[PDB]
């Protein structure tokens, strides 16, 4: 036997004014998956059928199983098991987030900012579509690379200190990294006008460098990085 | 359904709901940069009520600064006491010069990874102590 | 377009790297002239930075009109005090020499 | 009555499914001028179409010259002559045109010195009708197609009017005499249900790869509009054709590319040998995935296992460069070091056959439209359409060919758009729904929330996930076959003794999953009695005791002095699935397969032929 501890935040919104309190899990880790998700699966599946989170993939390429473990935003299927037996995992939701139920926060918010910044190719020319495909240079390809990647875990956004007392102007990493992947593309013809969405002190400016967006980022992205380079653009860019 | 109306359905929702808001401060793990960046504006707050109440002062309390420092001269002269209060004053100060290079620095788009947040964590926090040390032995 | 929160974020950047520049050309050159400059660059600064931080804390629409007037009456009898210093007294290039021989 | 809170919404089409296909059928329909609504139980990013890392098949004709006609004999050849012809013709026609559609709604395709989209070679594909040799027209966004497919088909879809039921479980489709109305479904966010009534109804709820143990799928694959066709007492097509794909991860059953293999990745067995050029001459390792898997599980038999309990093979990618690996393949390098342990470049990859897609659906015409079967001949259900994985319009047949998924996503989610966008107008009358129409879908649901029996969903879950990983694998017997069936007939009468815990309406994931496992068993039953009832090796289904290919004729020697076999007489014929919900009976019978084009002087017929590579 190698048991682990697994302390995890739970929130029941049918329990008639429930608080939210911690719930500890005991799981024989030699019987169990490397990954975290493994063991929420397990307990989900054997010790307590009432533990409700987001899971698909379980490959760390969707974004779904996004929590906090151990004070860090990353996804459960990507980040193991820590081996010190001596140790109690403490699992969390995402920091400042309106809690659904046990680690299922509302995200309608993040997909919204997501929405505003119109993460699609436009020309000025629409009349030659569908026909003939765009050109790119494999030098302009590299420009987009670390950039396109981002599945939209929330991971950036919702450690970010400014997304969590200005959530609602602000757009946070992860959505600016977006609006900045289609103002490199050499395709995209509306460059300027979307750098203008941003002329305001809330939608961009609510940065101030703090980089815990990089440091907890699943698929090892930089959004702190692109979003200064937005900056650097913002006050270059003439008309 | 438009981007500003989802939004605006979000939080009718939530405010006038029973959901809780999830912890943040209380469970986030402690990191260099994030700490660095607290002391920074704390630092900047600091310093600008400084600044602001030496031009208030020169206002509304009577008397010029010649015989402001006559005041601070009457209490025994403490070379132990003088030294470590005047310390006080520059690290701060430095602190937030050196911290302030190193944001100047990222605004032109260098050294914003994590080792290099790291390395250039500490060399503002070790030039900030030599700093501090020298300019109060001036 | 019209870039107002653009070039603002520009004037920040720009009074960073003068007030950066003043304060060891204050020790090399302790003139009035440039004390100034260093009151100028002192308020400025300062100003914007807790504009920044007003704008991340307070809630805003009622409170944020309240703050930012509070803090614009601060900074005015701030560099106008200063300017006082530098006028009527011996000036904060002075005020550091004697401050700090203590 | 009087516990569920009913909101009838009223639209003019409804997609069920957001992932490649849904998305493509969703955005498509408003495009043309339609109130669309799209119900999803998950958020559209997180549907299994990120997951796709191979890449995406048209014949541009970028790396070298190239012809779409190619392309369709590729796909007919790998489907064994199972696949419908008609559909193959269409996919493989507007293929070249419906990639450039992706490219320039903004998808970030690899590049070249030309400056055209990065194509690439892949499982049995060749030029110039087979005799060419290898062929590129694979199309990639290095190594993360699927996932930049996905958000480009999201990102382009919040130009239009759609609706969106984000987390909304489908439960049961609204049909009222023959003729489908619209959905009944389940809201996660608060428990309610929402009926969606519309004039046309989409599937596209993919496959459902967590009928078995070992699997490349999502945990959410579990073929929930397969088995809402079935309720309907509709038929299923094709079920027991289940595709397993040779590479995937020992461990956790995460997917290695065949994008590994199309680049130079050589599969070697535990004695040192490049075993793959052995049991195939002309296209060695990067044959057909009925052939590759086949040889990877025979090497067990013999006890030729790489692993440390010798059950698993290797996928080398130690000889190839470092340099590759960073641009062309990054996606499948980082996982490699999560779940394995392994780096690239160092050391090879622990590969196992597992399952991966099930071609088998929904039966569906070559525009999109759901086919019933009646007196022997091909009926359109009215208002009912299917498109993805979920659907078989047949353009896979008995073994799908590599990379070919994402392309019948775009392709026949257009076509479902048009079908409907050249039948009926936006704003046409909405067909009237029954006041009392989803009693029992509503009724099911309120038995599994308050069940009360022995017998967990996630221990069911598992002896149903065992057991068709040992008597349906890449090779089985009759007499193998025949005892997962009686064994999975039991399993489904447990389905009385299930016991849940929660208790609650919002967010019951306790509930929702053993709505997933009455669709899975519904799935499960029509794989394993289908796969026992065909008495041949056909592409995926390879049946020991009959290594046979049964057609019409012995297409072996020459078609002229030879009389035609009875059509209940040869195995040449798709597989219609029927399952009585409350005995769990199995009733099957057969439809032709079309072999006729949708031009002959266009595109030539492809009869049957000895298949081998
Ligand atoms: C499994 C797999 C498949 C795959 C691949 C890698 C893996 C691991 N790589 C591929 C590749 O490189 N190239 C290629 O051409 N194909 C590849 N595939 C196959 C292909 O990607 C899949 O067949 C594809 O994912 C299928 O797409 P489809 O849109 O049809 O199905 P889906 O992506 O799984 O999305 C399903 C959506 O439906 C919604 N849903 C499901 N059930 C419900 C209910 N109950 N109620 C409401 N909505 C439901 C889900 O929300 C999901 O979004
Ligand atoms: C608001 C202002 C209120 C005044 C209080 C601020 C005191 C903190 C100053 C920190 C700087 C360290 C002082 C170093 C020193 O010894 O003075 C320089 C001196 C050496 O003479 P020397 O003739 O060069 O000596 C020759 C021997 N080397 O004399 C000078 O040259 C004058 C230069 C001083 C410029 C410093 C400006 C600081 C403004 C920041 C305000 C922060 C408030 C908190
Ligand atoms: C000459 C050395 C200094 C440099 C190089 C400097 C530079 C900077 C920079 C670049 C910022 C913005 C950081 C960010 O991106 O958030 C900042 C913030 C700030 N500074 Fe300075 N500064 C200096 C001295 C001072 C002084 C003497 C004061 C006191 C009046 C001051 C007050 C502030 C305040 C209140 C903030 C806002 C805090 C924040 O938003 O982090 N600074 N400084
Ligand atoms: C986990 C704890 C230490 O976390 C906290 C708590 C309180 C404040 C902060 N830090 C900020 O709040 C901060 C600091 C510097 C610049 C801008 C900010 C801003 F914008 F307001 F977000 C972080
Ligand atoms: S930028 Fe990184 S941390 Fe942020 S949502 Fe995308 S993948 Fe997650
Ligand atoms: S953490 Fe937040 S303030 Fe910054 S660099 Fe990332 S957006
Ligand atoms: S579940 Fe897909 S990222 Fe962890």
């Amino acid at each position: 036997p190698r048991i682990k501890k697994f302390a995890i935040y739970r929130w029941d919104p049918d329990k008639t004014g429930d608080k939210p309190h911690m719930q500890t899990y005991e799981i024989d880790l030699n019987n169990c998956g490397p990954m975290v998700l493994d063991a929420l699966i397990k307990i989900k599946n054997e010790i307590d059928s009432t533990l409700t989170f987001r899971r698909s993939c379980r490959e760390g390429i969707c974004g779904s199983c996004a929590m906090n473990i151990n004070g860090g935003n990353t996804l459960a299927c990507t980040r193991r098991i820590d081996t010190n037996l001596d140790k109690v995992s403490k699992i969390y939701p995402l920091p400042h987030m309106y809690v659904i139920k046990d680690l299922v926060p509302d995200l309608s918010n993040f997909y919204a900012q997501y929405k505003s910044i119109e993460p699609y190719l436009k020309k000025k020319d629409e009349s030659q579509e569908g026909k003939q495909q765009y050109l790119q240079s494999i030098e302009e390809r590299e420009k987009l690379d670390g950039l396109y990647e981002c599945i939209l875990c929330a991971c950036c956004s919702t450690s970010c200190p400014s997304y969590w007392w200005n959530g609602d102007k602000y757009l946070g990493p992860a959505v600016l990294m977006q609006a900045y992947r289609w103002m490199i593309d050499s395709r995209d013809d509306f460059t300027e006008e979307r750098l203008a969405k941003l002329q305001d002190p809330f939608s961009l400016y609510r940065c101030h460098t703090i980089m815990n967006c990089t440091g907890t980022c699943p698929k090892g992205l930089n959004p702190g990085k692109a979003i200064a380079e937005i900056k650097k653009m913002m006050a270059t860019y003439k008309e | 359904t438009t981007a500003k109306e989802e939004m605006e359905r979000f939080w009718n929702k939530n405010l006038g709901s029973n959901r809780p808001l999830s912890p943040h401060i209380t469970i986030y793990r402690w990191s260099l940069p994030m700490a660095m960046s607290i002391c920074h504006r704390g630092t900047g707050i600091a310093l600008s009520a400084g600044v602001s109440l030496f031009g208030l002062s020169a206002l509304l309390l009577p008397g010029n600064f010649e015989s402001h420092l006559e005041l601070v001269k009457s209490l025994c002269l403490g070379p132990t006491l003088i030294y470590t209060a005047k310390f006080g004053i520059v690290f701060p100060l430095m602190y937030h010069t050196w911290n302030g290079i190193r944001h100047l620095i990222w605004d032109l788009g260098k050294g914003l990874t994590i080792p290099q947040l790291t390395q250039s964590g500490v060399v503002v926090l070790i030039l900030t102590v030599l700093s501090s040390v020298g300019l109060a032995a001036m | 377009s019209s870039k107002a929160a653009s070039l603002h974020w520009t004037g920040e950047r720009v009074v960073s790297v003068l007030l950066l520049g003043l304060l060891p050309a204050a020790y090399l050159n302790p003139c009035s002239a440039m004390d100034y400059s260093l009151a100028a660059a002192l308020t400025l600064h300062g100003h914007w930075g807790i504009g920044q931080v007003v704008t991340d804390y307070v809630r805003g629409d009622a409170l944020q009109k309240a703050a930012k007037a509070g803090l614009l009456a601060l900074s005015a009898f701030t560099f106008a005090g200063l300017c006082y210093f530098n006028y009527h007294d011996v000036g904060i290039c002075k005020a550091v020499a004697m401050l700090w021989k203590l | 009555s009087t516990q569920y809170p009913v909101v009838d919404h009223e639209f003019d089409a409804v997609v069920v499914g957001a992932g490649g296909a849904g998305l493509r059928a969703a955005f498509g329909l408003s495009e043309a001028g339609f109130n669309t609504a799209c119900v999803t139980k998950l958020f559209p990013t997180r549907s299994h179409t990120v997951a796709a890392q191979g890449g995406i098949n048209a014949a541009l004709g970028n790396m070298e010259e190239d012809n779409w006609r190619w392309h369709f004999y590729d796909t007919v050849k790998g489907s064994d002559w199972l696949g419908d012809q008609d559909a193959i013709h269409y996919m493989t026609e507007q293929a070249p045109a419906s990639v450039v559609e992706l490219e320039n709604y903004g998808m970030p395709f690899s590049r070249t010195e030309d400056g055209k989209i990065y194509q690439r070679a892949f499982g049995g594909q060749s030029l110039k009708f087979g005799k060419g040799g290898q062929a590129h027209r694979c199309c990639c966004v290095a190594d993360r197609t699927g996932h930049s497919l996905l958000h480009t088909l999201y990102g382009r879809s919040l130009r239009y009017d759609t609706s969106y039921f984000v987390e909304y479980f489908a439960l049961d489709l609204l049909m009222e005499n023959g003729e489908c109305r619209g959905v009944i479904a389940l809201c996660i966010e608060d428990g309610s249900i929402h009926r969606i009534r519309a004039r046309n109804t989409v599937v596209a709820t993919g496959g459902y790869g967590r009928t078995y143990f070992s699997c490349t799928s999502a945990h959410t694959s579990t073929g929930d509009g397969t088995a809402m066709v079935t309720r309907a007492g509709l038929p299923c097509q094709d079920l027991e054709f289940v595709q397993f794909h040779p590479t995937g991860i020992y461990g956790a059953g995460c997917l290695i590319t065949e994008g590994c293999r199309g680049e130079g990745g050589i599969l070697i067995n535990s004695q040192g040998e490049r075993f793959m050029e052995r049991y195939a001459p002309v296209a060695k390792d990067l044959a057909s995935r009925d052939v590759v898997s086949r040889s990877m599980t025979l090497e067990i038999r013999e006890g030729r296992g790489c692993g440390p309990e010798k059950d698993h093979v290797y996928l080398q990618l130690h000889h190839l460069p470092p340099e590759q690996l960073a641009v062309r393949l990054p996606g499948i390098s980082e996982t490699a070091m999560i779940f394995a342990g392994v780096d690239v470049t160092k050391e090879p990859i622990p590969v196992l056959p597992t399952v991966h897609y099930n071609m088998g659906g929904i039966p569906t015409n070559y525009k999109g439209q759901v086919l019933r079967h009646v007196n022997g001949q091909d009926q359109v259900v009215p208002g009912l359409y299917a498109c993805g994985e979920a659907a078989c319009a047949s353009v896979h047949g008995a073994n799908r060919l590599g990379a070919n998924s994402l392309l019948d996503l775009v392709v026949f989610g257009r076509a479902c758009a048009l079908s409907i966008a050249e039948s009926c107008r936006p704003g046409d009358k909405v067909p009237s729904i029954k006041p009392n129409a989803g009693e029992e879908s509503v009724m099911n649901l309120d038995k599994l929330r308050f069940a009360n029996g022995t017998i967990r969903t996630s221990e069911l879950r598992l002896s149903m996930q065992k057991s068709m990983q040992s008597h349906a694998a890449v090779f089985r017997v009759g007499s193998v076959l025949q005892e997962g069936c009686e064994k999975i007939l039991r399993l489904y009468g447990d389905l009385q003794h299930l016991k849940t815990f929660d208790r609650g309406m919002v967010w019951n994931t306790d509930l929702v999953e053993t709505l997933e496992l009455q669709n899975l068993m519904l799935c499960a039953l029509q794989t394993i009695y289908g796969a026992e009832a065909r008495k041949e090796s056909r592409g995926a289904h390879a049946r020991e005791d009959f290594k046979e290919r049964v057609d019409e004729y012995d297409y072996s020697k020459p078609i002229q002095g030879q009389q035609k076999k009875p059509f209940q007489e040869h195995w040449r014929k798709h597989t219609l699935s029927y399952v009585d919900v409350k005995t769990g009976k199995v009733s099957l019978e057969y439809r032709p397969v079309i072999d006729k084009t949708l031009n002959e002087a266009d595109c030539a017929t492809v009869p049957p032929a000895i298949r081998s590579y």
